[PDB]
């Protein structure tokens, strides 16, 4: 991972077309771990159960975390 | 420092922050028509990592990353906002969508399926929703520009007065959220401070994509006309 992410870091740093190459490749390897799924579901269902069943509430607060930690 | 000393503190930095682009980009695709390949983001991600790294003076970890941050970030909406995003092709299908929807709700005395608007309005659900993320990344984007007014007009008195200021926008934000209805609110809570896509969200309300699609549209618009 590194082993690999490194070696292109640094290839892509020595100098763009093969760079945009190099660069195309560190990306590749960047999304591999496509398996972030986790709690595909879970956070959801949860977040539901918690919907009706009264366990979830719209702190403006919240909101306004989201809206910024997103948009800074 | 041996300029390979320095060559490897470079590297070693713009590596362990490579993870940052990444959630980053992955983020941000949340908000995207599933077209747009997440490799790109990264790219134009890293770039800007580098572009960092690079024009970066020392600071602390936490400030140091701060501004890693808002430099990937950038260069990556830069990268989108060079896209069709706001093209009136896009603001035209916003109205169209507006209609369709409200005329298959009295139609129908319902919210129509997402298929039920697609099929409305001639085209796939993939098509219908891949046009709802487009719009919505418009104000998605409108609404960037506000919090880059919020800075590069008061900037000018940040290096002059050169973090915990900026925890005015912060507050600033609390103000249009409290005038955000109800359901609005509720929508966006679970949108951005959940990290979650419309399509997820309309699981979790069991609704219609293009009903929690067409309500995050709705809020953004709201605070982006309030935050303006």
């Amino acid at each position: 991972n590194r082993i690999e992410l490194s070696r292109l870091i640094g290839l892509l740093l020595e100098t763009k077309i093969e760079d945009k190459v190099t660069l195309s490749k560190i990306a590749q390897e960047l999304s591999k771990n496509d398996v972030e799924e986790k709690d595909l579901e879970k956070k959801v269902k949860e977040l539901k159960e918690k919907i009706e069943k009264g366990e979830y509430e719209v702190s403006d607060e919240k909101v306004v975390k989201g809206l910024i930690e997103f948009f800074t | 420092k041996n300029p390979y000393s320095n060559q490897i503190e470079r590297e070693e930095l713009i590596l362990k922050y490579l993870p940052l682009v990444k959630a980053i980009a992955t983020n941000i695709k949340k908000h995207l028509p599933e077209d747009v390949d997440i490799r790109d983001l990264i790219s134009y991600g890293v770039i800007g990592l580098i572009k960092a790294v690079d024009n970066l003076s020392t600071e602390n970890p936490k400030r140091a990353e701060a501004y890693i941050k808002l430099r990937i970030k950038g260069a990556i909406y830069d990268y989108l906002r060079s896209l069709d995003f706001g093209s009136r092709q896009v603001r035209e299908k916003e109205r169209r969508i507006k209609e369709v929807v409200e005329k298959l709700k009295e139609k129908l005395g319902r919210e129509p399926t997402d298929e039920e608007v697609a099929k409305e309005l001639g085209i796939s659900t993939e098509e219908l929703f891949k046009t709802l993320d487009k719009i919505n990344f418009s104000y998605i984007l409108s609404l960037e520009e506000v919090f880059r007014d919020f800075a590069r007009d008061y900037s000018e008195l940040i290096p002059s007065s050169t973090e915990v200021i900026k925890r005015e926008l912060t507050e600033k934000v609390k103000e249009a959220v409290s005038k955000l209805p109800e359901r609005e609110k509720l929508v966006i809570q679970l949108i951005f401070y959940e990290e979650l896509p419309a399509k997820e969200v309309a699981k979790i309300l069991e609704t219609s994509v293009s009903r929690v699609s067409q309500l995050k549209a709705k809020a953004l618009e709201r605070l982006r006309e309030m935050l303006s």
